[PDB]
RNA sequence: GGAUAGUCGGGGGCAUUCGUAUUCAAUUGUCAGAGGUGAAAUUCUUGGAUUUAUUGAAGACGAACUACUGCGAAAGCAUUUGCCAAGGAUGUUUUCAUUAAUCAAGAACGAAAGUUAGGGGAUCGAAGACGAUCAGAUACCGUCGUAGUCUUAACCAUAAACUAUGCCGACUAGGGAUCGGGCAAUGUUUCUCGACUUGCUCGGCACCUUACGAGAAAUCAAAGUCUUUGGGUUCC
RNA sequence: GUGAAGAGUUUCUUUACUUAAUCAAUGAAGCGGAAUUGGGAUUUAUUUCCCAUAUUCUAGCGUUAAAGUUUCUUCGCGAACUGAUCCGCGUUGA
RNA sequence: AAUUUUCUUU
């Protein structure tokens, strides 16, 4: 039983996705990187290779530390917004698994709700 | 079952007494099983008429309403604030 | 500006006596130094954690149990019970088309001062041989149900406390009675606590911890 | 006879003073000369005395309330009597 | 029409209970971007932004379950429980006995938006402020944002308020789903009842095929029973 | 005035005390600490870690002491203790 | 993203 457990929240929103590893518990975290700081286009921060490289990033500098295994837990935006996780989460997970760091117990904790306020856009709606 | 269709039957047949002054009489002679008092009474005199009634091994029931309420409840257009049955009829208030 | 893992030391976690492990995990707490105490800064934290994890059996793997860590030993922090609920996975599998959920909710107390505000959720089951899809229950039914849960409840938790809270809800014999009072009524299935919150505690407990603890 | 298309009792204050000051005083006089009942008597027979004091005539409960500048009972009063009415109950429980 | 029995209903009102989400506030952890967009851009962030973690407050709404399904005269009604009044269908060798249908005039309710006073104002958001696109954008796009969105006491009284299809009554073709009730099964199942299966029937929501029939046709079980033109009655 | 931490033979910052000094209340009317007292967990338990209150009432009254062991000697509405635990560097609070 | 205009007839 020498393997030490964390937690690493995956924020995986359409416009950029982060990247955040903490301990087991939640306070007191050692790594936070997102895709704004891995590429610096203003346009790729959602992108798959951006988020692997914010994942392994991240991947290299908990490895600094010497923690083992992580307990995944992806979210998306959640409320009253798309819900859907974006194409940085799964480029992420395969990041963390590549990168030789162990993962387990993969939950989805994007925040849900029951029925709340009214969402922006007008009744018509956002008519791009 | 309710109350107030106890009351309304014991009302058709039984007997009832009305008021305050009546109603110690009643206590007081002994030909008492029942008093309700309604919510809105006086402090005092519902301390009284409760020793009355311990005093004569009468049952009380504070039930919840106005005066107003317990002289609707009772059939009357006039405000009550004691009831005294003193015979029950063919109900079970007692 | 200097290394910041250098004011950084590592705790083991206790999970309570009900449950069949010992260690949970490490913990990350600063440098305890004057004006801040490291045991003032770790007595808010949360830690969640799987309930097939603390009983070493994937039968409870959607169920998922939250502690409080509250008391320090040894360099050894001590966590006590703070509530369980289940996976979204689970419960959106769960969650079906052409059928009935019912969900009700009952705050319960123990021995000592502790409330709990338990939830249940189950779900309409076929016969294995009815040919129609709906497979729906009345209001009158779904009222009935939840009086049935209720009563359960009540006479299941009258008087446990949370340490037989904790031994009755691993089995789920909630559900299961549940289940066995609901068979004059629909059939229903998937009858399990959801989520447990809990909404007063103890005076910390600060002899009843070294009460239960002290054991291997 | 109706004596009085909508002013009512403003009709003492002629034509001045503007129409909407007049109803709102209208509707704050008809509050305020009004016979309310007394919460242990029974009897409507609750009258207003120097803006906050409310007296009930008879011969018994001649208690004197501490109400509203013209209604007996406010309703911000009455939303913090049943907010303190369940704190209480919270902590006795 | 009324009564009666078991039911049924997201029908109405009052009181009560619970849920996450949104915003905000305090506190703790590393640091450089965060939002947003086709692209951006405004704005704020080594004074700690964003994220993560704990606690609390405010208001709004009851996701999934949720359906060619339910209720109400319609507008509309979707968290738990209790109370009150009322309602349709069903069952009935119960009661009255024509009490009936449709309506001028007159009245009740009447989404949303709009008005007058009180409370509350989380989110969204008319007017508006900026920032991008365009030749000009005054708009569609992003952020903020007043009235408003919530509620009480008074107002009005209209929407593609639609089934673009008045109400009552009789008849008319084959079938299968669904809701509520009732009847029947020496039917099945689970520690006298429920669930499921089958058949029959009444009252609804609808569906598929077809056209004896209708229409100018699209189409219609009514918009059929109309040159073979007449059951009754309002609106236009 | 008195002390504790951080710092390039010395005092800059914040962070503690009250008697200086300031404010408020009052008839300067009960501030602080000790012994039993029953829960309470250290535990084949020891006040060792913990502090506990008498009046909710209905528009009544509540004062000039009663009761107690024991001292003249029991002429006494006599003198003391207690009833009303003891103690003190602070009238109380900021 | 962005795309305005086609006189009166033969
Ligand atoms: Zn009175």
């Amino acid at each position: 039983g020498e393997l030490v457990f964390g937690v690493a929240h995956i924020f995986a929103s359409f416009n950029d996705t982060f990247v955040h590893i903490t301990d087991l518990t939640g306070k007191e975290t050692i790594v936070r990187v997102t895709g704004g700081m891995k590429v610096k286009t203003d346009r790729d921060e959602s992108s798959p290779y951006a988020a692997m490289l914010a994942a392994q990033d991240a991947a290299a500098k908990c490895k600094e530390v010497g923690i083992t295994a992580l307990h995944i837990k992806i979210r998306a935006t959640g409320g009253t917004a798309t819900k859907t996780p974006g194409p940085g989460a799964q480029a992420a997970l395969r990041a963390l698994a590549r990168a030789g760091m162990r993962i387990g117990r993969i939950e989805d904790v994007t925040p849900i709700p029951t029925d709340s306020t009214r969402r922006k856009g007008g009744r018509r709606g956002r008519r791009l | 079952d309710t109350i107030n269709a106890k009351l309304a039957l014991t009302m058709k047949s039984g007997k009832y007494v009305l008021g305050y002054k009546s109603t110690l009489k009643t206590l007081r002679s002994g030909k008492a099983k029942l008093i309700l008092i309604a919510g809105n009474c006086p402090p005092l005199r519902k301390s009284e008429l409760e020793y009355y009634a311990m005093l004569s091994k009468a049952n009380v029931h504070h039930y919840a309403g106005t005066n107003i309420d317990l002289g609707t409840a009772c059939g009357k257009l006039f405000r009550v604030g004691v009831l005294a049955i003193t015979d029950a009829g063919d109900s079970d208030i007692l | 500006v200097v290394d910041p893992f250098s004011r950084k030391e590592w705790y083991d976690i206790k999970a309570p006596a009900f449950f069949e492990v010992k260690n949970v995990g490490k913990t990350l707490v600063n440098r305890t130094a004057g004006l801040k105490n490291a045991n003032d800064s770790l007595k808010g934290r949360i830690l969640e954690v799987s309930l097939a994890d603390l009983q070493k059996d994937e039968e409870h793997a959607f169920r998922k149990v939250k502690l409080r860590v509250e008391d320090i030993q040894g360099k050894s922090c001590l966590t006590s019970f703070n509530g369980l609920s289940i996976t979204s996975d689970k419960l959106r599998s769960l969650v079906r088309k052409w059928q009935t959920t019912i969900e009700a909710d009952q705050t319960i107390k123990t021995t000592d001062g502790y409330l709990c505000r338990v939830f249940v959720i189950g779900f309409t089951r076929r016969r294995a041989n009815q040919v129609k899809k709906t497979t729906y229950a009345q209001s009158s039914q779904i009222r009935a149900i939840r009086q049935k849960m209720f009563q359960v409840i009540q006479n299941q938790t009258s008087s446990c406390s949370m340490r037989e809270l904790v031994q009755k809800l691993i089995p789920e014999v909630i559900g299961r009675e549940i289940e066995r009072a609901t068979g004059s009524i629909f059939p229903l299935q998937n009858v399990l606590v959801r989520k447990v919150k809990i909404l007063k505690a103890p005076k910390h407990d600060a002899q009843k911890l070294l009460e239960l603890h002290g054991e291997s | 006879t109706k004596r009085t298309k909508k002013v009512g009792v403003t009709g003492k204050y002629g034509v001045r003073y503007g129409a909407s000051l007049r109803r709102d005083v209208r509707k704050i006089e008809v509050q305020q000369h009004s016979r309310y009942q007394c919460p242990f008597c029974g009897r409507n027979t609750v009258k207003r005395t120097a803006a906050g004091i409310w007296c009930c005539n008879g011969k018994g409960c001649k208690k004197v309330l501490a109400g509203g500048a013209w209604t007996v009972t406010t309703a911000a009063a009455t939303s913090a009597r049943s907010t303190i009415r369940r704190l209480r109950e919270m902590v006795e429980v």
